Order: C-alpha cells, then structure tokens, then sequence
C-alpha cells in the first residue's frame, strides 16, 4: 500500500488499489467480472442500467459499482445469493419491453444482452401484457 | 408447473455449482482395515445388500 | 384518451415548423433579463423552464420548435437539452392550445369523491374529450395527477391563454360538484371570471364535504377560532 | 424429405435471412448470403444446399424461427447428374410451391405435439 | 475419421455421428453420447423421456 | 447508369433516400439489384407480391402482429408503433411485410 | 427381466442367448407401455434443451435460448467421463474430454 | 484470479508434477510425419484483441480469463470462388487449424509448440488494457463538479448587484 | 403532552396560526402576529447555537424522511474552500394524498422566508432558492411578494435584520413533476437539466446546486424552526413522545364528513383526529374498509390496525406502514380498494422519469398487473407474482420512488388479498 494505494476486499481476496478506484474498477481488479450495460470506461459514468449491483458489509441495499466510490479496508460480494437474485431481476425488467428481433437483429451474434441474460438471468419469462412501440427516425446515411 | 410464475435459474443452477477440493494423503499413516473388514459379513445372515437404484435423478 | 401531446418527436405541422419564427417581445424581453439575473451568470442555464412559461404564456400556449430554439440561443445551449427539458415536464405543451385549458385532476383522492363524475359531465357539456379542443376552441380538456388540492378534493383547474403575459392567471376551483363544474366552464365561455377556490367554502375550513352531486354542510369543531397569540420570546 | 424453402400467403418469403440453420447444420450443407431488398427487409441473395453433402437430419427445420425452411414429403428425386443436386433458392422456393398444401397439412398436425 | 471431426463441431452436433457409427442399433450409440453430456452437465431427464 | 449508381432504398420498410445494405455478391456479373442476383427468370418477384397487399386499417396506437393468423405458426409475436402513420405511408411487419396504419393519433 | 446364460460358449450358445435376450426386450417393452408416466418428454431447463415454438415466439428470453442454443449451444463444464451402455453388440461408452 | 477451484486444479498440477524431455529445434517435426513444406510457412503468436461490439473481458488477456487466449496463426494464401456455385475455394491445408484449435495460456508455450516443430515464429504482443479513467469523469462526483462551469459567480446576488 | 394521552392541541400551541386565512397573510399582519420578531438577536446568536437548539428540540423532518433536521444542518460545511453554500426550500409539494404546503405558501409566506434566514444562517448558506411548484402560481407569487416586503424593510440581503449577516434569497418555480420534489433532482432542474435524480454517493452536503455544497428541506421545517428558536425547543419537545416530540400539519382527507387540514401534536390516536377535526368517517367509524395515513407512498392500513394505530414515525413503521406526510386518506366500505391502488400505480407509471431500469419498466408493468386484478382477468398466482415484482423493484433503484410504487401495492396484498381472490374467482365463475 504505498501511499496512493489503498487495499480493497473483493470475495474475501486482497486487492491494492489506488485511491480513485471504484469498486467496480477493485473488482476488475481482482479478477471478477461484473455484469455492465451502461458504463464505459472513456464515457461519463451513468448508473442507470443498474446491473453493476454489489454488496458493500457496511452499505444496508446494495450499491452500483460503477459509481460507488472504494473505500480503505473495504470488502466487496460479487457472489452473494442477494446479488444473483437482482441480477435476474434487473434483466427480466431489461426484457419485458425488448422486442423479440433477435433472428432479424444484426447483434445477433454480438449482443450484450443476449450473452447476460444466458450467464446472469432465468430462463423463461413471466411477461404477457403489450409491449412498447417506437417509430424510428432517419440518423443519417451510416 | 411451478416454474411458470416463479423464476429463479440460480437456485435451480447446478451445472456451474460443481467444485473440486483437495486433500493430501501420505503413507506414514496407516489405513484402516477396521473400516473395511469390520463391517465386512462373517456368517450368511450378517449379509447386506445394496438395491438397483430404480430411476435416474430428475428435478420432481 | 391521451392528453395533448401524443408524439415524444417534432410533428411537421403549418403552424409548427422550422420556418415559424418566434421572439420575445420587448417587455417580455425585460422580463426575461430580470428571470436570469435571479442565477449566476456562468450558470445561465438554470433559466430554462421559467423562460419556457413565459415563451408559453406569450406564444398563446404553444411550446413550439422556434421558442425552443430561441431559448436555447438566448441561453446560450446546444438546442437538445431546450428540447428535452421541454420534452420532460408535463406543463410544456408542444401542440396547438385552445383558449383555456381545464384540467382535472384524476389521481386518487378526488377519484373517491366523485373526480370520475366530474369529468363525464365536462366531457359531456364541452363535447369533445380528455386531450381533444372543443371544436370552437375555447376549451383544451386535460387530466394532470395530484394538484395539491386534496382536502378539496373535487376540483379543476383554468389556464387563462387568450390575452398572454400580461393577463395569464392559472387558477384553481375545488369543492365542485358536476353542476357546479358546468356552471364555472360557461361562465369561462361568456367571458365572465367565476369565484376563484373553493365554491361552498373559502378554504380548507372545517365547513363540510361534497357527496355525490350535493355538499352536505357540516360544522362542528373549529380550532382557530378566537384572539391569535402573537408577539412571544423566551427569556 | 426434399428440402423446400416456403412463402406467406401473400407470396413472400418467410426467410429473414436468421442464418441459424447454416450455423446448425452437422454437415456444413447451407451456405447463405444476404442484403437489404430495397423496399427494406432483411432477404437472402444467395439460399443453396447441397443434397449430397445433407444428411437429412432436420436441424434446419428446428433451427428456423419463421418456418421458412422445411424437409418436404418427396422421397423420388433422384437426378442423373450432380450438378441437379445442388439446390439454389429457385429450386428451393419451387418446390415449395409444388408441395405447399402438403407441407402446410403436416405442419398443423405436427403444431400440436410441437 | 469421426473421432476428430466431432472435435469441430457442437455437441449437439455430434448427435447425428454416433447414429451412423453402427447402422443395426442406432439408438443404444447416441445413448451413451447424450448421456455422458447429461453427466458433465449435471441434467435431469424427466421420467417419461 | 446502375454500374454508377448509389445503392439506394425505395423505402416501404426504410426511407426513401437511404443507403442499402450490399454485399458484392453479383458485381462481377453486373447485377445491381436484389431479385437479379438470385431469380434469373422474368416471372413475378415476392418483392413485387408484398406491394400489391394492401395496408390494412386498425384501431389503437400498437398492433400486435404474428405474422400469421395462428400465433405459434408464424413469425415472433411484434408491437408494431401506429403513430404518424396513414395510407399512403404505412408502418411495415418486418418478418412478413404486412402493412399497417391507423388514425388514433389524430384524435379519432 | 432375468439375464439369459450358458455355459459351453460355443456358437449356439450364443444364439439362444440372443434369442432368450428378445424375449427379455420384449418383456421390458412391456413393462414400459403400461408404465409409462405423463408429463415432461424433455429438461424443463431452457439452457441447456431448446425451447417449445410457441414459447420462442412470444417470449423474449425463449428466443434468446433458441438463438444462442442453434447458434452457439450450450457449454459444458470441464472435466472428464466415460460413460456406457449395453448395446445389443455388447458395452459401447464415449470417454468425453471437456475444457 | 484467485483461483478456478474447479478440474483446472487437477489440469495445473499433471502439469507441475510432469514435464517434457528436450529435443533439438525441428527435429520433432520429422517424427511429426506431416509434409516438410508445411514447416516452411511462418507463424504469428498473437492473443485476439477484443471486439469492440461487446464489453465483456473473457476473450481478452484479462485476470477473469481463465482459458488459453494465445493463438497460433499460419498466414493466408490464396482463394478463389467456384465456377459452378461461388463457393469459397482453397488449396491451404493448414487453413484453419490454428485459428481452431492450437490455443496456449502463455506465449512462451505457444513458442515452445513452434520451436519444437521448426515453424519460424515472430510473437506479438498485446496492446496493453489500463482501467484508468481520465481526471475530466474520475468519478460521478466529477459530473456535477464545479470543473464544467467554474464557482458560481456570485455578483448576481441582490446585495452585491446594490 | 402528557405521557399517557396525547391530543386536543390548543390555540397557544400552534406554530401555523392564520393556516385558514382569515387574517392579513402579508407583512402587516405578519408582524401583528410574532412574524419577524426579534430576528436580529435569534440570528446574532451565531450559526452554533440554532444547530445544538434545532438539536434539542428534537425536530425530525417533515416531507417523508423523517430525519433529524439539527443533525443534516450540522452536515453543512463550516468553512468555505472557495465554494459558497446553499439553502434551497422544497416547496415542491407533489404527493398524490398532500395538501399542506400549500396553504403555508399562501398563507404565511413570512413565517417560510424568516425560517429560510434562521436555516441560512445556521447552515451558513450565502443565498437561497424556494423552489415552488408550477402549478401553484398564486402562492408563488404570495411568497414572491413576501421576499420584495422583506427586502424592502431590509430583514434580507446584506446586514439582513441588522445582524452581520448576509442573506439573498430568490424564489424558482418548476413546470410540474413529482420527481422534482427529490433532492437531487429538484437540484438537476433548478440547474436547467431534466429533473432526474442523482446517485447519492456523492452527497449534496458534499456537492450540490452548481457543484456547491447545498441542503434540501421541507417548507414545513424551515417555517417552524424560527417559532422553535422563539418560543423555546423544550416547549417544542414537550407534545409529543419520545424521539418524537413536535406538532404536525395533518391534512384529511377521503370519505370524512368534514375534510380538513388542521395543525396536531404528533402521537394523536388516528381515530381521535378522524372523529375530531374530520367529524368522523362517512357513515360511522363501522364504515371504513382502509386508511392510508402517510400519503400514497407508505403501505395502507386496514381498519382493525386503525383501531390502536397512533399518528407517529415509529409507531406507523411498527404497523408496517409510515407517516411520510401526515396526508390521512379515508376509504369507506363503498370504496373499491383495488382501483384506489391502481390509480396510485398509474400515478407512479406516470411520476417517473424512466432513468434506471427497475422503476421506468417495473412500475409499467405494476401498473398493467392492477389493471388486469381491477377487473378480474388475472390469475390466483399472480398476486404472488405481483409480490415478487414488487420485491425486484425495492432497493434496486436510484431514488425512492421505485419504493414508493412498490409499496402500496405491498399493502394491498398484505392486508387486502381476500378482496383480490374474490374477484379473481368471481370472475371466472361468472
Ligand atoms: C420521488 C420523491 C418525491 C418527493 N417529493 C417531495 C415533495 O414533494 N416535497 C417534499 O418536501 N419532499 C419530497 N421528497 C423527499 C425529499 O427527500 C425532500 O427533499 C427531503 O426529504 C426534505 O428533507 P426534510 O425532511 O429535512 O425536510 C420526495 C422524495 C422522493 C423520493
Ligand atoms: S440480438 Fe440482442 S439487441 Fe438484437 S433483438 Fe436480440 S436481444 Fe435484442
Ligand atoms: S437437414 Fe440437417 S444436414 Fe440437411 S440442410 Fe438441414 S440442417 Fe443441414
Ligand atoms: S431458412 Fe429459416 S433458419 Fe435458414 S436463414 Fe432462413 S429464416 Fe433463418
Ligand atoms: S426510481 Fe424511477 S424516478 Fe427514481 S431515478 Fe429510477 S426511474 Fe427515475
Ligand atoms: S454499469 Fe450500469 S449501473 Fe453501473
Ligand atoms: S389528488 Fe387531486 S389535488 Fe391531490
Ligand atoms: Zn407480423
């Protein structure tokens, strides 16, 4: 921990880190990876996605990684049942309005939200109301 | 079914639940023989039997 | 049984539409500069919705493309975030606006007091429905959610459009039963400026409720009755 | 059976050009290119299998979100060169019309299980 | 060379190889296939299946 | 002329003047256009099918469409937006092309 | 059922005991046809077996299991196993290496 | 980076406990039995960068990655198209095998593969991935920081304005 | 104030005097009234002594929180490092069952700007911002016409009151959302950007209005600290019980014979206000099906708890539900619980801004499943399914107002799931 360094706990691990790390920034860090759509390292951190969920032992609801600020001394959950738990449920919320263009979407191979909910969401879908509708509009020649 | 209304994979996840321990074992320390032999049948009464098991796991 | 604004996109329309040209007026103007001295010079965005309502109060209702764009240029900002903030708040309306816009309040607390019936018999008299201008044009009908006004449950309210800036009043009647909400949106036609609050009381008193079409007048317990205390210190 | 590419009702194809069953396919038998028709959907320029390198095992079918592509009911279509057993998407879309009514019987029969 | 064109291709699209390794008894050889994908995985058959 | 051409989209599911999407498939061989690379024949294109369907008239602001009238024999069930659309400019089914329009948003 | 056994090992013997094996599948077909339950056909995981048509087509996350199980298909944990089963031949197993 | 805690403990430890004999460079290429020209053509050592499509990291040198990510790639030759169906058409035998399947946790090993055989070889190595944002947005505190603007200017104010 | 029994407030007692207007609401009546009183020597007192004050008297605050209003003031930085500090009142009162704040704007807007330099100084804020809602046009311009007043005699601005103290204070005005009233996001619209909340690891103590360390408070704390300050913060402490000691604004409304908005000490039995100030539920105290006591947000509770139920913070979270607003909604036997609450979920689906994904798809879909139970069409399994959504949404989200979707809904199924089984199953029968 030389001066700047701070030391972090991610999933019970030491992790040396400086300072203006955030816990997501500690968990990449540590090896773990956690579950990302709205944050971007060159962009202005967000938050809205809320995907990133942890748990921090001193915070009562978990926190999102990208925006929360580590701490000294800190020890970061990745792994706990509460965590899978509304991993699921922030990805059944991300599907209920997604429309079912996977076959004519050209993402199909590539996409972030296809790939997480196999790795970080249920199965099967709950969902039987309308869903919602957008007119798109032209951008441009690319 | 009552996976219909209630969704949760990471309760009903065992394929990537699985893990590997270790131990380590030496020869100074004797095997038990005990262990073996003592529970072993020494007349035809004694004798126990393990039954075929009848299905395969499934989740019912 | 939408409001006003249907689409979340600029609809071409003759009257709304990159050629339409809108400014302030030169007193509007004054006003303008006495809003945005209320906030830091460097932060001069902070004046962005107050010169919308007065943009809305000069241009007859309308939040149009070429206000927009003019607040954005007076503030000095990209025209996108004119355009979302525009975009985000329910009193901006970026359609075409009647004399009046009546709006009344569905949200709980006047649904138990008869809101719904209050609404049918404005729907029925005026002729048009939630979201569409009377044919004539006088009346916009609205619902906009709590106003505050929730001991009084049984309410609308009246956004004077017609003479602009200089005569623009936002007022609130409550307490009224569905002929009493007829009553108020013809004398609004004539011209004629009806009791503003409450009709059978002056505010929220201990005087009585409105059940059904009737108000039943009960007093019993008043609490401020008598001298007020006044000047006190501790020593 | 012969494989058979199929249409709407209304004379469109059903194909959206997923390419799920050519990355389905055990023998590699499908190869697919597409682009924008200029109307604008997404419609394959290019739908050819080889029937001598097809196994006839039916992923294709089960991979197909659309139903476009099915393995028809003929069995007699032999050919006396090799050259008339690599199938285009005019060929597929032919038989397709030849075996429609068939095709469309056994595929409401076969709803019901699946 | 079945052994090493199955290594190219999905498990589940190495189904149709163990068919064809014996034309008599189709069944019993793609039995053995799904099964030790079944063990690896750690799935659970139904009992009607 | 169509050696030189931009590849542009007439636009029933597009706009009118956008680029579209191509391949080289058949620009050795001089076909410019979609049903060229693929139909060699004179005969009807599906392309040519599709426009003759008519856009159909429905109430509200979404239309669900499965394509075909059985959901589960068809295309993904889809939630097609009916705002700003009319006859002449009708939303579109991208799975099966059918055309949509509705008057809701103009209040009616 | 009851396994079939001779003793001589000679080619005879082993006919009759495939024919005595016969008799014995025909035994277990039925025993099969009056037991056989209702109910699931295939795993009501959805990540690891493709979904139902109907499911793919007005659910979202059905169709992203049918996409990425026809696509890519499922990934096996690593590890190793050899698993067999008496083929009419005699043992046929698979010993599958999976990283 | 911890630990996998899985058949990769096993996997790591046969190959601790054994190892391989030395041979000189090329010399089991012949062994090999394979053509000798194949030996001719030259190798690349390179780990895939990561898509820009996507934001997940496993593909990538990352510590979450725990499978091999080091790729052995022989250089492309010549294609052409069919005349009868415009296939894709090859005479490369080694056309997709190391794409496929010669995959290596550590340059050195992948080195070691294609010293072993004889193949010249020229490693290249990832450009290097720092998680460090810039001082602008270090953190969400930094959005709604004084920095876009400057202080407030308080001449505004009622006071200072009489 | 007795220990045993609390209620029957008197007129010596209350804070808010002419609330009914009767009386002169501007400066002439204002100072008749003990308004602007001995401010100078309140305010020369020095920024420590209102805190350790405000701190005694044990004021929690009004609009929701419930947090103790000395102890957020004590956040506020001492000294500056070049940044200046603000005070901004919410005034924005959105709350689907609140009526309270109004009736302070219009009617004492003096008491609201004299608190508003009592709380500046304490906290040592330069300027202030009274954020109002659009919709209240004239009581803007009641309190736009008080802060000219008090400019003009000089109790604001620079020596304000003539203590060495320097205070301007200016009035800012929203175009309507509920979301506004949150403290980031009232801060994000009076900068000029949509009203979205922010993420609350940064603090606004820490950074706030134009990256400056700022405090958000209720209308309702600001206007009674100054009479706290005054009148003494043992004689403020002394109504209510313990850790729960001021007066309150209670608004009732809903099926009362008389609906009114009175001033109460806290800890009042809620069926003595309801038969006392309100006259008593439609009908009799028989005919109640529910009460929601705090406003929309908090769960509703049915007539059984209503029975023993005490008008407190910690006593409603006991019973499962809160005092946000002190905002009582009486439903009677004839009202249909289940579209009550699904107007309430409309109400959210409309309130919220759409930032984080659990609110702005979650409280859509609350909204759908209500309409469906409000008819029947639903299935017996989902109202677990409704529980279930509802846990996704609560602590997932940016702000509170994915709580406060959640939550009504909650309660319905919490003390209301025979109603919704009936109708289900009645449904299907018939
Ligand atoms: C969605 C939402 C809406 C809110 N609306 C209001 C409101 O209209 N008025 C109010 O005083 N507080 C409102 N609040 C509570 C705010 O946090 C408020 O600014 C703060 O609690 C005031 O603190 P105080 O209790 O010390 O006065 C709202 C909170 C949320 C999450
Ligand atoms: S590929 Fe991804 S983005 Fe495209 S439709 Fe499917 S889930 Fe949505
Ligand atoms: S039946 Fe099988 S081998 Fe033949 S084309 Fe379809 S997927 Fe390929
Ligand atoms: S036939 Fe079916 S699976 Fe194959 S590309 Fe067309 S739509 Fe996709
Ligand atoms: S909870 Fe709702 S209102 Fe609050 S930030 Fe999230 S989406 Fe916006
Ligand atoms: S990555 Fe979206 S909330 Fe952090
Ligand atoms: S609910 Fe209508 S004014 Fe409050
Ligand atoms: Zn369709």
């Amino acid at each position: 921990l030389p001066a700047d360094k701070m030391e972090v706990f991610v999933n019970g691990e030491a992790v040396v880190v400086p300072k203006n790390f955030t816990v997501l920034q500690a968990c990449d860090a540590a090896g773990v990876d956690v579950p990302r759509f709205c944050y971007h390292q060159r962009l202005s951190i967000a938050g809205n996605c809320r995907m990133c969920l942890v748990e921090i032992e001193k915070a009562p609801k978990p926190v999102a990684s990208c925006a929360f600020p580590a701490g000294p001394g800190m020890k970061i959950k990745t792994d706990t049942p509460v965590i899978k738990k509304a991993r699921e449920g922030v990805m059944e919320f991300l599907l209920i309005n997604h429309p079912l263009d996977c076959p004519i979407c050209d993402q199909g191979g590539e996409c972030d939200l296809q790939d997480q909910a196999m790795i970080f969401g249920s199965d099967r879908s709950r969902f039987i109301e309308y869903k919602r509708a957008v007119a798109d509009k032209n951008l441009g020649p690319l | 079914p009552k996976l219909v209304y209630d969704i949760k994979y990471f309760a009903r996840d065992y394929r990537r639940n699985n893990s590997y321990t270790v131990r380590s074992v030496d020869s100074k320390t004797p095997f038990d023989y005990s262990k073996v032999f003592g529970s072993a049948p020494l007349k035809p009464a004694d004798v126990k039997t393990v039954r075929i098991p009848e299905v395969m796991p499934h989740r019912g | 049984t939408n409001s006003t604004d249907v689409f979340n996109v600029h609809h071409d329309t003759p009257e709304n539409n990159k050629d339409t040209k809108f400014d302030f007026t030169e007193a509007n103007y004054k006003l303008v500069n006495k809003i945005m001295s209320n906030y830091p010079s460097n932060y001069k965005a902070s004046a962005m919705i107050p010169l919308l309502d007065l943009a809305q109060q000069q241009n007859g209702g309308v939040v149009s493309l070429a206000v927009m764009n003019r607040v954005a240029q007076i503030l000095e900002v990209p025209p996108i975030k004119v355009y979302e903030v525009a975009t985000f708040f329910t009193m901006f309306n970026r359609s075409k606006m009647g004399k009046y816009h009546v709006c009344i309040c569905g949200t709980t607390p006047c649904r138990l007091q008869g809101a719904q019936k209050i609404e049918e018999a404005i729907t029925k008299h005026l002729g048009v429905g939630i979201g569409q201008t009377t044919a004539d044009g006088t009346f916009t009908l609205g619902e906009m959610e709590c106003m505050g006004a929730c001991v009084n449950a049984p309410m609308i309210a009246v956004a004077d459009y017609r003479n602009g800036v200089e005569g623009f009043s936002y007022n609130y009647y409550e307490d009224l039963t569905p002929q009493d909400a007829v009553n108020i949106l013809e004398k609004l036609k004539k011209g004629e400026k009806p009791k503003l609050g409450s009709q059978h009381r002056q505010t929220a008193e201990p005087a009585g409720a409105v059940v059904g079409d009737k108000w039943i007048p009960s007093s019993g317990e008043q609490t401020l009755m008598g001298e007020l205390p006044g000047p006190y210190c501790r020593d | 059976g012969e494989h058979a590419l199929r249409r709407y009702p209304t004379g469109e194809e059903r194909c959206i050009s997923c390419k799920l069953c050519e990355a389905i396919c055990p023998a590699q038998a499908i190869t697919i290119e597409a682009e924008e028709r200029e109307d604008g959907s997404r419609k394959t320029t290019r739908y050819d299998i080889d029937m001598t390198k097809c196994i006839y095992c039916g992923f294709c079918q089960e991979a197909c979100p659309v139903d476009a592509i099915v393995e028809g009911p003929n069995f007699e279509f032999s050919t006396e060169t090799r050259e008339e057993l690599l199938y285009d998407k005019q060929k597929l879309l032919e038989n397709g019309d030849k075996w429609e009514q068939e095709i469309a019987a056994n595929l409401r029969t076969e709803s019901l299980y699946r | 060379g079945t052994e090493k064109l199955l290594e190219y291709k999905t498990y589940n699209q190495g189904i149709p190889y163990f068919d064809r390794l014996d034309y008599v008894s189709m069944m019993c050889m793609e039995h053995s296939y799904v099964l030790a994908i079944e063990q690896l995985l750690n799935v659970a058959v139904p009992l009607r299946g | 002329a169509e050696k030189n051409k931009i590849p542009e989209t007439v636009g029933g599911a597009a706009f009118k003047g956008d680029l579209r999407g191509t391949s080289a498939v058949g620009l050795g061989d001089g076909l410019y256009s979609h049903t060229s690379k693929w139909m060699q024949g004179n005969g009807k294109s599906p392309m040519d099918y599709i426009n003759e369907v008519e856009p159909i008239k429905v109430k509200g602001l979404v239309v669900a469409s499965h394509g075909s009238d059985d959901p589960a024999l068809g295309c993904p069930v889809e939630y097609i937006s009916l705002k700003g659309t009319s006859y002449e400019n009708p939303a579109v089914c991208k799975y099966t092309g059918n055309r949509y329009y509705s008057d809701c948003w103009k209040h009616g | 059922f009851n396994v079939p056994i001779a003793g001589h090992g000679d080619c005879y013997d082993r006919y009759l005991v495939r024919v005595q094996e016969m008799r014995e599948s025909l035994r277990i077909i039925y025993q099969c046809l009056n037991e056989m339950p209702d109910g699931l056909y295939k795993t009501p995981d959805q990540k690891v077996s493709p979904p139902s048509r109907g499911q793919m087509k007005q659910s979202m996350e059905s169709l992203i299991h049918h996409f990425k199980l026809f696509s890519e298909g499922y990934h096996v944990p690593a590890g190793e196993t050899y698993r067999a089963v008496e083929a009419p031949k005699g043992e046929f197993g698979v010993y599958l290496v999976s990283r | 980076a911890t630990a996998p805690q899985d058949f990769s403990l096993a996997m790591k430890k046969a190959d601790e406990i054994y190892s391989g004999k030395t041979v000189k460079a090329g010399d089991i290429g012949f062994s090999a039995g394979v053509p000798l020209e194949t030996y001719n053509r030259k190798v690349r050592i390179f780990c895939p960068a990561k898509a820009a499509s996507q934001s997940g990291l496993g593909r990538t040198l990352h510590p979450s990655s725990k499978a091999p990510q080091w790729k052995i790639v022989f250089e492309n030759l010549s294609k052409w198209e069919n005349p009868l169906m415009g296939w894709t058409s090859t005479a490369d035998p080694l056309e997709n095998v190391g794409r496929s399947t010669l995959l290596f946790y550590t340059k050195e090993e992948a080195a070691a593969f294609c010293a072993k055989h004889g193949w010249e070889y020229v490693v290249d190595e990832p450009n290097p991935r720092k998680h460090i944002r810039q001082k602008r947005y270090l953190g969400y505190g930094d959005n709604y920081s004084i920095k876009r603007k400057g202080v407030p200017d308080l001449a505004h104010l009622p006071s200072n304005r009489s | 104030p007795e220990k045993t029994t609390f209620g029957g407030l008197r007129d010596q007692d209350r804070i808010f005097t002419n609330i009914y207007g009767r009386h002169d609401p501007y400066i002439k009546g204002a100072e008749a009234r003990g308004d602007w009183y001995m401010t100078k020597d309140l305010v020369g007192k020095g920024r420590d002594w209102i805190i350790d004050q405000i701190k005694k008297s044990g004021l929690r605050g009004r609009g929701g929180a419930g947090f103790a209003s000395g102890l957020k003031w004590s956040f506020m930085p001492k000294v500056s490092d070049g940044r200046p500090s603000y005070l901004v009142v919410n005034g924005d009162e959105s709350e689907p069952g609140t009526c309270k704040d109004r009736e302070i704007m219009r009617h004492e807007p003096h008491k609201l700007v004299e608190g508003c330099l009592v709380a500046g100084t304490a906290m040592g804020a330069r300027a202030g911002y009274i954020y109002i809602r659009g919709e209240f046009v004239n009581e803007r311009k009641a309190v736009e016409r008080a802060v000219a007043e008090a400019y003009a005699k000089g109790y604001l601005g620079k020596n304000a009151c003539g203590s060495g103290v320097d205070f301007d204070l200016f009035v800012h005005y929203g175009a309507g959302a509920y979301i506004c009233g949150e403290e980031t996001a009232l801060i994000e619209s009076l900068e000029g950007k949509q009203g979205k909340p922010r993420l609350k690891p940064p603090f606004p103590a820490g950074m706030g209005l134009y990256g400056c360390p700022t405090t958000v408070t209720n209308v309702e704390t600001v206007a009674v600290s100054p009479t706290i300050l005054r009148r003494g913060p043992e004689w403020f402490s002394s109504f209510g019980r313990k850790n729960n000691a001021g007066t309150k604004l209670f608004a009732i409304s809903g099926h009362v014979n008389r609906p009114v908005t009175v001033e109460e000490e806290m800890s009042i039995p809620l069926r003595e206000l309801i038969e006392r100030h309100a006259g008593g539920v439609r009908g009799g105290w028989d005919n109640l099906l529910a009460i929601i006591p705090g406003g929309s947000s908090v769960p509703l509770l049915p007539k059984k708890m209503c029975d023993d139920v005490i008008m407190d913070f910690d006593a409603l979270r006991t019973a499962q539900s809160g005092l946000g607003t002190a905002a009582v909604i009486v439903m009677n036997k004839d009202t249909d619980v289940i579209d009550a609450i699904a107007r309430l979920s409309y109400f959210y689906k409309h309130e919220s801004c759409g930032q984080c994904t659990p609110c702005r798809e979650g409280t859509g879909w609350l909204y759908d499943i209500m309409s469906r139970m409000r008819k029947g069409d639903a299935r017996l399994e989902e109202i677990d399914m409704l529980w279930e959504i509802t846990k996704q949404i609560e602590g997932h989200t940016i702000c509170a107002l994915g709580d406060a979707a959640a939550w009504p809904v909650q309660g319905l199924i919490r003390h209301f799931r025979s109603e919704m089984e009936d109708r289900i199953k009645n449904a299907d029968q018939q």
